[PDB]
RNA sequence: GCUUGUGCUGUCUUCGUCCA
């Protein structure tokens, strides 16, 4: 449902008829696992079979599609894939056996679950640590370095879990050095960094006060104010609005060429998305946004004036682990995505010969099927052409030369 | 020739190198070779 | 080519008296015959 | 046949790229030369530095 | 005139696209400024517009699928105007009775036949 | 199934030479009142360079093949197989002269 | 991995005021409230909120995975209801001043002879106990 | 054909539970076809037409052959699965821990 | 004996099959998979149809 | 009259062993 709708427009003129084809995705459907032999019978599939014989233990999964035929003058399941099922958990078939059947099917009561069996091989997700994000660090830069300190932050939004953008703030001029020591912003699609001061009356506050009332808060501390005096200074030039907004417009990374107003609604899209998506996505919600710059450039003022130690990058309370299901929900959007496009591809040349497709042809189940088992098989967490710069060892042979090393392994990060 | 058992029901019967891998009553895919008729000896050490 | 090779094989004489073997290597009497149990193989006169 | 120079010169680019990768495929500031795999084309270049080169 | 890279094999479907689009549009508020378009066996991946502006160009590309995401465009040069138009191959003239020639498959594969 | 016209340089689909004739040879080679003969000898299938012309009057294009005052189409470069004799001798009887699209000749 | 929303709704139902009616001036000594790293508004009285929030969280109303953080020296209040937090428990020690018990341990031989039945006098299990407060 | 010997393998070409097994020793006789040459000149009961493709038991290892598995794979072609099994007695240069 | 004539003769002598342990497991698998199909389908009637079959084939030893 | 056959992949990845 992140991406519920592809479209396909045809202003046909061959009597002007402007037509839209669009599809939705709906309800998903999950079943037990099934085999499915060369004679063409299938039967219900257990863990032990898949591991005498080598095959996979898999669910296929069913998508509903609903076809659409929009014209102006001016739909069942189908399979999209298979995907590997975790023994003893909620989707697989031992979760409720009991002691006995257990025994009859040949598992052993001792075995606690958690892997998968791909190809006959049991295989076992290894945790990741990462970072976590929508936390502003702010790190102090090396000697030899004109900028003295950074204050980054990594934005993901809330559904899904995934990571968007990064936005730093770096603090140029080395102390007694330099000149002025200016605050510049770094921000996506922009080529060059930018002076705090522009891009907070580029959000809509022009007054300098307001912009320091923003930023301090509490008037009587004389040092932040003369740290902030040089970005003042810098972005006096700039005096209105628009002609911030401009500013941003041109260095957005964009074809050359393009017209003031378009450069304006430019920088005016970059602005309220991809910059600390995070908080909000809506127009005429900027005022959040300005505080929380507020926030970050005194907490980098707070840091660059030695009233506090930078952030420890080693706590463990800053640090995220991703366990089996981040780490498909991430494999499955992508693989999502590849099938989309595959879609809209045959799509777009089915559309030349203009027939009433089935829709059961345009998807392709094996390229779900296929990257998902290869990436549990081989640990590449990523697509396979992509093995090259890709992250390894995320899955791993499931130790069990005694119970001990298997608990272990299936407790690692 | 070749005597074999079923590995769900525990079934004898043979193959002839032609018929499908399969057990003739419970029609299970997994079967296991019986145990050979040669002398097998320890040495009780 | 002796007639004896891969042949079962029991070893009647010595300090392996009433051990079942199989014949593998015969060149000059001297017979190689590896022993069910112990994962090895020794030589022996054929006629023991 | 018949020569226009700009696809001479795009042919001619391949043929010394193809000529460049045979030899060295570590060039920097350019991609590499890729098989069919995604994995890169083992060059003479890389067949003699290293642990595992010809001369250690 | 103009040469834009484009799929092989499609070369011909984006003529004949341009050729329709330009029927199409003939005698409407917006037409296709263009005055010829064409593409060569021999010059393979390229398709050769004549027109006079590079907003043409770009409407005459547009709603085209074959054409490739980036703008491969590129001046053609002057003297290479005749070079693009002129034959290849044209002085043969058919096969001549009582020639001797070789077969290439069949139960007869390389016999010398007239 | 297309054709392309040898003396014109235009292709079109053979049927349309049988049913319709060629829009600009017809006032010459009469080929909207002749039989498959003319529309064989006069048009081959086998040719290249395919050529698409919006404005023949101002396209330098149409001027180098000596299209310009013939309607815009599909058009080739070069035409395999030439005009017969007897047909020449009757454009050449019409006061006009007929340049090969062949190649061969320049 | 926990749904924000009822957070920000008991939040804005105990006396949280949003970002827009805020002024720095008049705020020298109001708490800034984060939710999952978002600056979402401002309190005056931070210690009635956070006793609430936690005996809530105690409760089983807000999910016990639930973080409630409360930095007094920075004058901050973060919530964080991210996915990937790893997190233990402990005993609860009453330390409310008002109350007899206070310095002693919430749990009972009640509470183990409970566990040790397997149910309540009128199934008990860990759960039981993380949802009664004598565990977070 | 390798230099071990194929007398243990039965007729279906798989050896059977019971046996003893030494290093090099096949345990699952393979062939694939080969187009045959022109031993057509006249070569009875003698002309090679497959290639051996065996699996002989690892020449460091021997054993007792201890279960023997058959069956079909995904595609629909045989599989089989062959069990060793071996006792293994404390000695000189065996690694141990507390 | 061809596959087809192989799974007749299976579903033959299933249908001659009074019971066995594991065809047993596999039937109460499967009624528990359709089990949580019809939960899932808010099938209020079938559910409690084959909770009372799968009391009547378990209670085991 | 009947004679014994003569050998082996590559490239990555992961987990380990003994020092350090
Ligand atoms: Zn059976
Ligand atoms: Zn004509």
């Amino acid at each position: 449902w992140e991406e519920p709708r592809l479209i396909l427009d045809q202003p046909a003129q061959h009597d002007n008829i402007n037509k839209r084809y669009e599809i939705r995705f709906g309800k998903i459907y999950l079943s037990r696992p099934t085999m499915t032999e060369a004679d063409g019978t299938t039967h219900a599939m257990f863990p032990q079979e898949a591991r005498l014989r080598n095959l996979t233990y898999s669910s296929p999964v069913y998508l509903d599609m609903e076809k659409s035929m929009f014209t102006s003058i001016d739909g069942n399941k189908v399979h999209i894939g298979k995907v590997p099922i975790m023994l003893r958990s909620k989707f697989c078939s031992l979760r409720t056996l009991d002691e006995v059947d257990l025994y009859k099917m040949k598992e052993c009561p001792y075995d606690m679950g958690g892997y998968f069996v791909i190809n006959g091989s049991e295989k076992v997700l290894i945790a990741q640590e990462r970072s976590a994000a929508n936390i502003v660090q702010v790190f102090k830069k090396a000697a030899p370095s004109p900028i003295s300190h950074v204050a980054e932050i990594r934005s993901a939004l809330e559904k899904g879990s995934r990571l968007i953008s990064t936005m730093q703030i770096k603090l140029y001029g080395r102390e007694d050095k330099g000149t002025g020591r200016t605050i510049k912003a770094t921000l996506p699609y922009v080529k060059q960094d930018i002076p705090i001061v522009i891009v907070f009356r580029a959000l809509g506050v022009v007054p300098d006060g307001e912009i320091l009332q923003h930023i301090c808060y509490d008037e009587n501390d004389w040092q932040m104010l003369e740290m902030l005096k040089p970005c003042i200074e810098e972005g006096f030039v700039i005096q209105d609005k628009e002609v911030a907004l401009d500013f941003i417009g041109r260095r957005g990374s964009a074809a050359l060429g393009i017209r003031r107003e378009k450069r304006i609604q430019y920088a005016k899209d970059i602005l309220q998305k991809e910059l600390l998506p995070h908080i909000t996505q809506e127009e005429g919600f900027e005022t959040r946004k300005t505080f929380f710059l507020g926030y970050m450039v005194n907490r980098l003022l707070l840091c660059a004036l030695e009233r506090k130690d930078q952030d420890d990058r080693d706590h463990f309370g800053k640090k995220r682990l991703d366990l089996a299901g981040p780490l498909l929900a991430n494999l499955f959007r992508i693989l999502f995505r590849k099938l989309t496009r595959e879609i809209y591809r045959y799509m777009q040349r089915c559309i030349e010969t203009d027939r009433d497709f089935n829709l059961n042809l345009a998807v392709k189940s094996t390229t779900i099927t296929s990257g998902l088992k290869y990436s549990l098989a081989t640990g590449n967490w990523g697509e396979q052409k992509k093995a090259m710069s890709s992250r390894a060892g995320v899955s791993q042979v499931l130790n069990r030369y005694t119970y001990s090393s298997t608990l272990s392994h299936l407790r690692r990060t | 020739g070749v005597k074999y058992t079923c590995g769900a029901c525990a079934h004898n019967f043979s193959l002839n190198k032609s018929d499908p891998v399969r057990c003739k009553e419970c029609g299970h895919r997994v079967i296991y070779k019986a145990r050979t008729k040669r002398m097998i000896q320890f040495d009780a050490r | 080519r002796d007639p004896t090779l891969n042949k079962t094989v029991k070893i009647r004489q010595g300090g392996y008296k009433g051990k079942i073997g199989i014949v593998k290597e015969a060149n000059g009497d001297r017979f190689r015959v590896e022993l069910h149990n112990p994962n090895k193989t020794i030589p022996i006169p054929c006629s023991f | 046949d018949g020569s226009p120079q700009h696809i001479i010169n795009e042919v001619e680019q391949l043929l010394q790229f193809h000529v460049a990768t045979y030899m060295d495929n570590d060039i920097a500031g350019q991609p590499q030369a890729l098989q069919k795999s995604g994995r890169p084309v083992k060059a003479i270049r890389a067949r003699l530095k290293g642990k595992e080169g010809r001369l250690r | 005139i103009w040469g834009v890279k484009v799929r092989l094999g499609k070369e011909k479907d984006v003529v004949r696209q341009i050729l329709k689009k330009k029927l199409a549009r003939e005698g409407t508020k917006n037409p296709l400024e263009i005055y010829s378009a064409f593409q060569r066996d021999s010059f393979k991946g390229h398709v050769y517009i004549e027109a006079r502006k590079a907003e043409a160009i770009n409407d005459a590309l547009k709603g085209n699928v074959n054409v490739f995401s980036n703008n491969s465009k590129f001046l053609v040069g002057i003297v290479e105007y005749k070079d693009l138009l002129r034959p290849v191959k044209s002085s043969d003239v058919k096969l001549t009775r009582g020639s001797y020639v070789r077969v290439k498959n069949g139960k007869f594969k390389g016999d010398l036949a007239q | 199934r297309e054709r392309a016209c040898m003396l014109c340089g235009i292709v079109l689909p053979g049927r349309v030479f049988m049913q319709n004739g060629c829009p600009n040879c017809d006032s010459v080679l009469n080929l909207r009142d002749s039989d498959q003969a003319t529309v064989n000898e006069c048009t081959s299938s086998s040719f290249e360079g395919l050529v698409a012309v919006g404005d023949n009057e101002h396209s330098w294009v149409a001027k180098w093949l000596r299209v310009d005052r013939f309607q815009p189409g599909l058009y080739a470069v070069r035409v395999d197989g030439r005009l017969p004799s007897d047909i020449v001798a009757a454009l050449e009887q019409y006061g006009v002269y007929y340049r090969p699209r062949d190649g061969s000749v320049i | 991995g926990s749904p924000s929303e009822p957070i920000i709704n008991f939040l804005e139902e105990w006396g949280m005021e949003p970002l827009e009616d805020y002024d720095p001036a008049q705020h020298t000594k109001s708490t800034r409230i984060f939710v999952n790293g978002v600056w979402t508004g401002i309190h005056r009285d931070p210690s009635m909120l956070v006793s609430t929030m936690r005996d809530l969280r105690r409760s089983g109303a807000i999910s016990p995975e639930v973080s409630i953080i409360r930095d007094i020296r920075e004058r901050e209040f973060k919530i964080f209801t991210d996915v990937g937090r790893v997190y233990r428990p402990l005993f609860i020690v009453e330390d409310d001043e008002s109350k007899d018990n206070k310095g002693e341990l919430r749990i009972t031989k009640e509470h183990i002879r409970k566990i040790q039945q397997g149910y309540d006098d009128d199934v008990y299990g860990w759960s039981s106990l993380v949802t009664s407060g004598v565990i977070e | 054909l390798k230099h071990g010997t194929y007398e243990k393998l039965d007729e279906d070409g798989l050896i059977a539970p019971g046996v003893r097994v030494s290093g090099d020793d096949i345990i699952i006789g393979k062939t694939t076809p080969i187009p045959p040459d022109t031993e057509e000149l006249g070569q009875r009961t003698k002309y090679h037409t497959k290639r051996d493709a065996s699996t002989p038991l690892r020449s460091t290892e021997n054993g007792i052959v201890d279960q023997v598995l058959l069956t079909t794979n995904q595609e629909g072609l045989k599989f089989v699965k062959v069990r060793m099994r071996t006792t293994k007695v404390p000695q000189i240069g065996d690694k141990f821990a507390s | 004996l061809s596959n087809d004539e192989v799974n007749s003769i299976v579903k033959m002598k299933q249908s001659l099959s009074s019971n066995t342990g594991f065809n047993t497991v596999l039937k109460k698998a499967q009624l528990q998979e359709e089990l949580e199909e019809a939960r899932d389908a808010h099938d209020h009637e079938r559910v409690a149809r084959i909770e009372a079959e799968l009391k009547s084939i378990g209670a085991e030893s």
